[PDB]
């Protein structure tokens, strides 16, 4: 549904607005999880070939733990970039027609009119 | 819209139900197939014909060839099955319902 | 009598029974090629024609 | 996922034919090229809802 | 079958897909099509057997009867429109024919009766390329149409997939026709999705085609095409039985795996547009599609059944096949829940 | 016990007005979510569900070999 | 590993390495035949070699270290207690045929992968073809029933349609009263209970539906047992052969390649010898399975796989 | 140290609470603003609570 | 089909017994003719007359589930003079079920039945009553 | 003929003949007497007797003595100028606009 | 010398292991090189600095 | 929560990198370290709940019963050490990672700020309880113990999800804390009657309701013993924290339309008493008083009265503390003869001292013997009950002359009488057993003395 803003410049993984938005940090704890998914793939490898679990093959964990890392911080780049497209659309649409959305005056609770259903 | 188009038309679908319900043979539906693109390539052609789109003159051909590129593949689809079965028989062919 | 039968029937021994004849009815095909492209062609006569799906 | 690579890598596949109203060979036009030309121009790039209505 | 023809045949078939990726034109749109079917036919007779030759036949013979209903939708659009461009059609029943195409092409009930055999006619790695890479294309037509689909067609056909393939699935013993109902099911719910918002269609099929390339790697590795087999996996590995039991758990849709990830957000876009009473139905079938999930995992992890004597030659030796990427896809089918929102890039 | 372990009472009402302000935000903003989307399919002038249509660069403008045109 | 498509596409070609001296050959006959030597002789002035007969042990001794493996983890069968009663109800001696089945078939695999990688002739012994006679005196002595007969034939028709015929199979033909004179003299006190009807009907079968089908698809040269110890005139018949005769010669690179493919990998041919035909003699109760295999997995070099064991002596594991 | 194993959930529940500390540093939007609990900060402060 | 439910749904309920028994009677013809088309479709008939037969089979019994199922709901509605209660559905619903039953020479199946589209046919007037959509039309 | 070949099943093992001294943990004595130890140390001298210690001198649940005591003040204010104790209107009726009639 | 043949994983690839250990070097020099990109220049985009 | 959620998925692998012979002393012990630490969340004000952080929060109700359950996992682990040792040590980890597992989301379904994360790992937690139920099980019927177990609880909350969603899209906010404030009235419709239904039928599911309680005494004759105390414990909890997370949202809609579910409560809790005065079997016998014990919980929840509300929690937090022990009482018969018959062994009382003296405070706890949490509990939902009308104490009273009848009578066979001539294996008190029995029975005499920690959320 925001195939429109990506109408006019297609295949772009990270266009120019994107490069304006603050980078994830390296602790946030989405890209721990993604290495620890790749550390449990890492562990699986090493347990279906009938390898020792906890031993063999750092060299293998350590390509595991890096590859999901990377591939987990370019995606999660194109998260937020894409959430925050949708927030600026969201703003630009809502101050751009005011007559389709008014304003709400919040009445307080002395005089808005409730019905009380006894409990007994 | 005309009349030649819905005798066009009326044709495919007329060779579309020869398909679509079977006569115990292979090749006969294999011709029914061609038909049904028979009709697809004359109303096609028509279609530019009178619409005078000359770019697009490439498409019925092409159209046309590619048919043939799968039709003889149906005809490579009728020998195996002369080569395990004696005849070409559909009823024959139920060997995958288990 | 309530426990282990009616209650042990109406709930669960039913659905399971309706599903086991719905399971049964639906996969007794024959494999044959000609019943498949009959039903296709009265599955199409069906939508083209009693729906109206082109309305 | 209409992946667009004819707009990634500028080049020209399938743009040329598929439009009444292209670029014809010794330039011969159709036999609804205004109407061709009026209805994209009119109905480029505001949306397809808003074309139809 | 020789290296370099069978690479050459899988480069047309990714060929043709890629052209029905990128074209902007419908008879380049028919001829990536062409590309795929006649790709796709050798690789099903890589063995040379009857059932081969009897599931190449039905899939031919489907194929081209959708092939050429899109070429009449397509000329339809052509003749009420004057163009080409991969649009929204101008006509109601250039809409049917080209939307019964796609049904046939996919293999969506009522037009599932060639997806079992055809499924149970070939080997395990031409099931994985036809129930993984045949349902690439024709959602990629879908999604370039879906201004023109008719509503109440297309959640028709949604529904009588899922109960179908539910139905199919509760009495069925060999794997292959499991993985065609299970397909059958998991269509149905990706396209139920597909007017409402598109980017849950494709989250769902990537979702699907990751879990179902899962399933099928792992009946390549233990080399089992029947449910007795599949319960002998317990003696050969324990570890085969861990992982079949945890993925055909993420395929039945409980959390927290990553098969209760699509089709729980499925809802999240069909209550927000007042529709209650179809993803519920659908969620019922849903439940029918895990009781025969949960019947197979009885029968292969959760109780070990007698063996031969035999299998002690097989403890001599390790599995020396090849499993392309398996741990990462295991790992994407289980435990993708808590990066559910990662499904923004799909936008 | 109460110097040691147990948090004190500001520090948890404050928490409390601070969670409800958060996440009071983030339902008016999902409310306002929900507004947005239905305004914009039914109406079409915003940039979501930009719907594709023809290019005009197609357009050939050269002169023709037939005057009507 | 070490061979794959991509050898192929690299320019592997195993008819490159198959000159005249890549002759597959088999010595088969009866129980005291005097072949065992016989054909190590073929192996020790042809260029060749010749493993021994595929036994109860085979693959314990090709796998590990060698020293073949107790009776409880492998082959759970006893040749001698089958010579003893051959009518046990718990049917060990279709166990103890399966065994020596599946060793034929690891036997004839490793042979053909040595043929097809190194362009050597392979001399052996009792090859998969010849062996199903053995089972046919095991059914006209009453010792096994109609149900395990057909699990055989079930079993050998799914495994052996992917394989070829050797190229020459030699036969050594010995009279039955001589062959039970030698048997009488071995010595061996566990092999004193052979039965006439036992060698009887193993040279009925053998000479009445082996010889026209083996005839066909191979060479075959009838030998005798007084000229079997005449190796001259063996070797001689040998190089003096027209190799017309089976598919050996309609095999081009790829069917072969594709039989290199199917070979190398083990279990893909171990894959059909237990398949999920119920059987009363063969079936392993789930317990005993699991105790079974927990008691192998505790045997050393067996834990892990071939060089990730640090109880045998493997460095570097962690790079590994 | 032979008693490695015996120090795991000690140190779970002291990055634990280290966490939890570190939480509410983020949840300081209305610290000593409320309109009950509200009181002027005194003379060696910074800060009403950590 | 799409003019046989309107019609169903186009005259107020309980008001006149016949034209809504044969609205309800011309659904469960074409329902009929649907799903015995649909099964000699699939399932091969030994013979012309046995399909023809196993045709009339499944038209009339949905013929007599429709107008039965119409029949009751107009008493019930006209007896209790409420057009707006499901209960005559629901009633309606278990007299389909105690048809089904006894065209298929079954008890147990009659039960079920009643029980089952007498709820699907209270689903169906709170549907019409609370204005439920079973297809929606896309909004957001 | 015997069908699928399995060992004779286990009898009732019994842990009071091998060591008469066993606490029903496991059979090495060392790894029983540690067994015993830790389970009737961290769950009968440490968490029973220091919670009850805990809970017995928790710092005023839920302020219930609180309320005592500012209850204790406020009828000391209402009893001291003729207030009522408790009135019908749990809040001010003069700030309520009352709805129409 | 335990086992009777030479086990191809019995020894260590030397080659293999020092390719995944250049790719995996790479990858990580990669990502904080362009983590680093990103941060000043996104403190460059908005000016706070 | 943060710090006791990383003390559980830090010991897991401690469960994991343990020795081959100290995995349940070490498990013990840390698990018995998180159960004191787990004290720290009584921290609780009269007026304000311990909202830790966005996602997490517990107020007077909830933490009851986390301590319940991080002080159950060590009792469970107790119960499930003697048949295991036979078991391979890789599936004796599994085994033990299960109920880690399986204590992980019960700690992560209470404090769900989010009524979405609540439901998300309150049937996550469905998935370690069908392992353990259809692999450690002792009979052929736990297979049909794993599918109507399932297929039951899955079928009454696949709606209720919906029903959450519609939430979502109708508040804009599912959040608990948000909730209390943002609360509409729900009027008086077929929708609204259908959304109450939704909301209503998971967790009558889970409790069980009668009629749907099929699914309790099938999962419990067969289970290895540490799924049966977590089952009859703490798992049907999470259908009582559903009622008092749920039921602030369905008023006034709840006052005319559960009339049914209380006749349907309160006749089937009568049933069931009298099916336990009926019995052979003791799991059995104990699953049917689980569930009369949960029906007069779920009459206690739907007349909504804030005594009620008191009664209902001490009753949930007794029964489950009963439940487990007396399900110990049964293993450990079951231990000792092979089966689970209770006319089979007899007058164990002249064999068997120490069992018998726990056995009668099992009976006496098992009745409502003052001052016990039990009867406190009991005894509010009876004058709730009986404010909610008049006749409906005749409805209790012949259940509590019942539900005294059974729990004596399941005693007395098993306990007094001629001992059985033909059982000569009946050994003498196991320490581990005993030790476990008192764990389970002092913390249920403790809590008389201070009933205010379990007297809900608004004591
Ligand atoms: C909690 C929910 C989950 C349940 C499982 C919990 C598992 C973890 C358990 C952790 C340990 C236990 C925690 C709870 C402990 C509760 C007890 C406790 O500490 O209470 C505090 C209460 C505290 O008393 P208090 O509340 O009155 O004190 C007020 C507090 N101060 C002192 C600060 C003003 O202790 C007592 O009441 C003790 C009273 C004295 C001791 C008893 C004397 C009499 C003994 C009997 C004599 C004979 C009588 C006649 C008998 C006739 C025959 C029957
Ligand atoms: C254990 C097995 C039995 C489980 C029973 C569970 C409870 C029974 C009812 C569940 C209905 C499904 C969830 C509905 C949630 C509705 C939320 C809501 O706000 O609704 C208002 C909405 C109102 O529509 P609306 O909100 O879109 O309309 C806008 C508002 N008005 C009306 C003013 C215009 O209700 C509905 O849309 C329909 C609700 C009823 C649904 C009926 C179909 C399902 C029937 C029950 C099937 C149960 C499973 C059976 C199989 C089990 C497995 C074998
Ligand atoms: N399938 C079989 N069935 C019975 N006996 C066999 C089988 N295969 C080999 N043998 C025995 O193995 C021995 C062969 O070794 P040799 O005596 O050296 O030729 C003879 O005692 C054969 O009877």
């Amino acid at each position: 549904m925001m195939t429109g803003r990506q109408a006019r410049a297609p295949l772009q993984f990270l266009p120019d607005e994107a490069r304006s938005l603050p980078p994830p940090k390296l602790t946030d704890p989405r890209l721990a999880y993604i290495g620890f998914l790749g550390y449990c793939s890492g562990l699986i490898d090493n347990a279906i070939r009938r390898r020792p679990v906890l031993s063999a093959g750092l060299h293998r964990q350590f390509l595991y733990i890096t590859s999901f890392v990377f591939v987990g911080y370019y995606l999660l780049k194109r998260q937020d970039y894409m959430y925050a497209v949708r927030d600026h659309d969201m703003f630009s649409y809502i101050k751009s027609h005011p007559e389709d959305f008014p304003e709400k005056d919040k009445k307080t609770y002395r005089e808005v009119f409730e019905e009380f259903h006894p409990v007994r | 819209m005309s009349l030649v188009y819905m005798n066009i038309m009326m044709a495919f679908t007329v060779s579309l139900t020869g398909l679509l319900m079977y006569r115990s043979h292979l090749m006969s539906s294999l011709l029914c197939l061609e038909g049904m693109m028979l009709s697809l390539f004359i109303l096609a052609t028509l279609m530019i014909l009178n619409s005078h789109f000359t770019l697009a003159s490439m498409m019925p051909i092409i159209l046309l060839v590619f048919a043939a590129c799968e039709a003889a593949l149906g005809l490579s689809l009728l020998v195996m099955v002369s080569n395990t079965y004696g005849t070409d028989y559909v009823q024959n062919l139920n060997l995958l319902q288990c | 009598l309530l426990d282990l039968i009616w209650l042990e029937t109406i709930l669960p021994k039913t659905i399971s029974l309706a599903q086991m004849k719905m399971s049964t009815t639906i996969t007794s095909q024959k494999g044959l090629i000609k019943l498949y492209f009959l039903s296709f062609l009265i599955t199409i006569l069906i939508s083209t024609t009693l729906l109206n799906f082109h309305e | 996922p209409f992946f667009d690579v004819q707009k990634k890598l500028g080049v020209d596949l399938d743009h040329w034919m598929t439009i009444q109203s292209a670029e014809q060979p010794h330039r011969i036009p159709a036999r609804c090229h205004a109407f061709e030309k009026e209805w994209i121009e009119c109905a480029h790039g505001i949306g397809s809802i808003r074309a139809e209505k | 079958m020789n290296p370099i023809i069978l690479i050459i045949i899988l480069m047309t078939v990714m060929l043709g897909t890629i052209i029905v990726m990128i074209s902007t034109h419908w008879l380049l749109i028919w001829i990536g099509f062409e590309m795929n079917m006649l790709a796709i036919i050798p690789i099903m007779m890589k063995k040379h057997n009857p059932r081969a030759t009897e599931a190449s036949t039905k899939y031919f013979l489907t194929q081209s009867t959708a092939s050429m209903l899109l070429m009449m939708a397509i000329i339809i659009n052509l003749m009420f429109s004057g163009q080409w461009t991969v649009m929204k059609l101008f006509n109601p029943m250039a809409s049917m024919l080209m939307t019964m195409a796609l049904a046939m092409k996919l293999g969506m009930a009522p037009f599932h009766f060639w997806v079992p055999e055809v499924t149970q006619g070939i080997p395990l790695s031409s099931g994985l390329i036809l129930l993984t890479w045949q349902k690439l294309a024709p959602m990629s037509v879908l999604y370039q149409i879906l201004p023109s689909i008719n509503l109440d067609l297309i959640l028709t056909l949604s529904i009588l997939s899922i109960t179908i393939g539910g139905w199919g699935g509760l009495n069925q013993t060999q794997l292959r026709k499991i993985m065609a109902y299970s397909s059958i099911a998991h269509m149905g719910w990706m396209t139920a999705v597909l007017l409402y918002n598109p980017t849950m269609t494709l989250l769902n099929l990537i979702i699907y085609i990751i879990m179902t390339s899962t399933m099928f790697t792992l009946f390549m590795a233990n080399s089992t095409t029947t449910t007795l087999s599949l319960s002998h996996t317990w003696n050969k590995a324990p570890i085969m039985t861990i992982l079949v039991l945890i993925t055909l758990l993420s395929m039945g849709g409980l959390p927290p795996l990553s098969g209760f990830m699509p089709k729980w957000m499925i809802i999240q876009e069909m209550t927000k547009n007042d529709s209650i009473i179809l993803p519920t139905l659908m969620a019922i079938t849903a439940l029918l599609n895990l009781y025969f999930y949960m019947r197979l995992t009885y029968s292969t992890a959760l109780t070990m059944f007698p063996s031969t004597n035999n299998m002690k030659m097989k403890w001599q030796f390790p599995t020396t096949k090849r499993m392309t990427l398996l741990p990462t896809m295991t790992v994407l089918s289980t435990m993708l829940l808590p990066l559910t929102p990662i499904l923004s890039i799909l936008e | 016990i109460a110097r040691t372990f147990f948090d004190a009472p500001e520090k948890n009402y404050e928490r409390t007005m601070a969670i409800l302000q958060i996440e009071s935000e983030k339902a008016e903003l999902r409310l306002k979510e929900l507004e947005v989307r239905r305004l914009m399919r039914a109406k079409g002038d915003g940039p979501w569900f930009q719907y594709p249509t023809i290019d005009k660069a197609l357009i050939d403008h050269s002169p023709k070999a037939t005057p009507d045109n | 590993l070490q061979y794959g498509p991509l050898a192929y596409i690299l320019g592997e070609k195993t008819t490159k390495k198959m000159t005249e001296n890549s002759k597959l050959i088999t010595v088969d006959g009866n129980i005291c035949s005097g072949k065992s030597k016989l054909a190590k002789e073929v192996a020790e002035k042809l260029g060749l070699k010749h493993f021994p007969e595929a036994g109860i042990h085979y693959a314990d001794s090709t796998t590990g270290d060698g020293k073949p493996l107790p009776v409880r983890f492998s082959g759970n069968c006893s040749l001698e207690k089958f010579y003893d009663d051959p009518k046990s109800n718990d049917g060990n001696s279709y166990r103890l045929q399966a065994w020596l089945y599946a060793s034929r078939l690891l036997q004839y695999a490793d042979a053909l992968e040595h043929l097809l990688s190194t362009g050597q002739g392979v001399v052996l012994e009792r090859s998969i073809y010849s062996d199903f006679v053995f089972l046919e005196a095991m059914y006209r002595q009453g010792f096994i029933r109609k149900q395990c007969v057909d699990h055989y034939n079930q079993v050998k028709k799914v495994t052996v349609c992917e394989y070829l015929p050797p190229h020459v199979v030699i036969y050594v033909d010995v009279p039955v009263s001589e062959v039970q004179s030698r048997i009488q003299k071995k010595g061996n006190p566990h092999e004193m209970k052979i039965t006439s009807a036992y060698l009887q009907d193993i040279e009925n079968v053998y000479k009445g539906t082996f010889l026209p089908e083996m005839s066909e698809k191979c060479e075959v040269l009838q030998y005798s047992a007084w000229e079997a110890e005449d190796a001259e005139k063996v070797v001689e018949d040998i190089q003096y052969l027209k190799y017309d005769k089976g598919p050996w010669l309609d095999q081009d690179d790829r069917k072969l390649h594709n039989l290199r493919m199917l070979v190398q990998d083990k279990l893909e041919v171990l894959n059909y010898t237990s398949i999920p035909v119920f059987l009363p003699e063969v079936t392993i109760g789930a317990h005993q399975s699991d105790r079974v295999f927990q008691e192998f997995t505790e045997l050393p070099g067996r834990k892990y796989r071939a060089g990730y064991n640090e109880d045998v002596g493997d460095k570097w594991i962690w790079l590994k | 140290r032979d008693h490695w194993i015996h120090v795991l959930v000690p140190v779970g529940f002291v990055f634990g609470y280290y966490l939890d500390r570190k939480n509410d540093e983020k949840l300081a939007a209305f610290r000593n603003k409320s309109l009950l609990y509200k009181r002027e900060l005194k003379p060696q402060e910074e800060v009403t609570w950590k | 089909a799409k003019t046989l439910l309107h019609q169903y749904w186009d005259i107020p309920e309980g008001t006149e017994c016949h034209r809504k028994t044969y609205a309800a009677t011309s659904i469960g013809g074409a329902s009929g003719l649907v799903v015995s088309a649909y099964s000699v479709a699939l399932k091969t008939p030994t013979s012309f007359l046995e399909g023809v037969a196993r045709t009339g089979r499944y038209t009339f019994t949905a013929a007599a589930i429709g107008a039965i199922f119409g029949l009751t709901s107009c008493i019930s509605a006209q007896v209790r003079e409420k057009p707006d209660d499901p209960l005559n559905y629901l009633i309606g619903g278990c007299a389909g079920g105690l048809t089904l039953g006894a065209r298929t020479r079954s008890y147990g199946i009659g039960a079920a039945a009643c029980a089952y589209m007498g709820l699907t046919a209270a689903l169906v007037k709170m549907g019409q009553l609370e204005g439920w959509k079973v297809f929606a039309e896309p909004k957001v | 003929t015997l069908r699928w070949q399995e060992d004779p099943e286990p009898e009732d093992e019994n842990l009071y003949e091998k060591n008469p001294d066993s606490h029903g943990y496991d059979k090495d004595p060392a790894v029983d007497v540690w067994n015993m130890r830790v389970v009737f140390f961290f769950g009968f001298s440490i968490v029973l007797v220091l919670g009850s210690t805990f809970v017995a001198y928790l710092p005023d649940y839920r302020m219930q003595e609180w309320a005592r005591r500012e209850a204790e003040r406020l009828v000391k204010y209402r009893e001291a100028h003729g207030l009522p104790l408790m009135e019908s209107n749990c809040f001010d009726p003069s700030k309520i606009q009352l709805p129409e009639d | 010398k335990f086992y009777i043949q030479e086990p191809p994983h019995g020894s260590p690839n030397w080659l293999k292991v020092g390719l995944t250990l250049g790719t995996s070097a790479f990858l990580w020099i990669y990502l904080i090189k362009q983590h680093n990109e990103d941060v000043l220049e996104y403190k460059r985009r908005n000016g706070l600095e | 929560m943060l710090k006791y959620i990383i003390p559980t998925m830090m010991l897991m692998p401690l469960t994991w990198l343990s020795k081959n012979s100290m995995i349940w002393i070490n498990t013990t012990l840390h698990s018995l370290l998180i159960s004191l630490t787990s004290l720290l969340l009584l921290n609780q004000f009269g007026d304000n709940s311990l909202n830790f952080s966005l996602t997490f929060f517990s107020d007077s109700l909830s933490t009851p019963l986390l301590i319940l359950t991080m002080w159950l996992l060590p009792l469970m682990l107790m119960a499930s050490q003697h048949h295991l040792s036979k078991e391979n040590l890789a599936r004796k980890k599994l085994f033990i990672s299960m109920l880690i597992l399986l204590q992980l989301f019960l700690i992560m379904t209470f404090t769900a700020t989010e009524l979405i994360f609540f439901y998300i790992m309150f049937e996550a937690t469905l998935v370690p309880t069908l392992i353990i139920i259809t692999r450690w099980g002792n009979q052929t019927e736990r297979l049909n113990a794993g599918l109507y177990f399932l297929f039951y609880t899955l079928a009454g909350s696949l709606p209720l999800l919906v029903a959450l969603i519609y939430i979502q899209n109708t508040m804009g906010s599912l959040n608990f804390l948000i909730l209390q404030y943002w609360v509409q009235p729900m009027p008086n419709s077929w929708s609204n009657t259908f959304m109450w239904l939704a909301c209503m039928m998971a967790f009558m599911v889970k409790m069980p309701l009668y009629g749907l309680h099929l699914w309790l005494p099938k999962a419990h004759v067969e289970a290895p013993i540490a799924g049966s105390m977590v089952l009859a414990a703490i798992l049907l909890k999470l259908g009582g924290y559903g009622m008092m997370r749920i039921t602030l949202l369905l008023n006034p809609i709840t006052d005319f339309m559960a009339y049914p579910f209380i006749m349907l409560s309160l006749w089937g809790m009568i049933m069931t008493s009298s099916i336990c005065l009926r019995q052979t079997d003791l799991k059995s016998l104990i699953a049917y008083s689980s569930v009369s014990h949960m029906a007069l919980v779920i009459v206690a929840i739907l007349i909504q009265t804030p005594w009620s509300y008191m009664g209902a929690t001490a009753l949930m937090i007794a029964h489950g503390l009963t439940s487990s022990m007396l399900f110990c009482l049964a293993n450990s018969n079951y231990e000792r003869v092979h089966s689970r018959t209770m006319i089979l062994a007899r007058g164990l009382q002249t064999l068997l001292p120490l069992m018998a003296a726990w056995w009668l405070l099992a009976s006496l706890t098992n009745l409502a013997l003052p001052p016990s949490i039990n009867l406190i509990g009991e005894l509010f939902v009876v004058m709730s009950t009986f404010s909610w009308s008049n006749i409906t104490i005749i409805l209790m009273g012949l259940n509590m002359v019942i539900t005294a009848l059974y729990s004596l009578y399941m005693l007395i066979t098993t306990q007094r009488g001629k001992h059985t001539h033909h059982i000569n294996n009946i050994l003498p008190s196991f320490t581990r057993e005993n030790a476990l029995m008192s764990l389970h029975m002092l913390p249920l005499l403790l809590l008389s003395l201070n009933p205010k920690i379990i007297l809900g959320p608004l004591y």
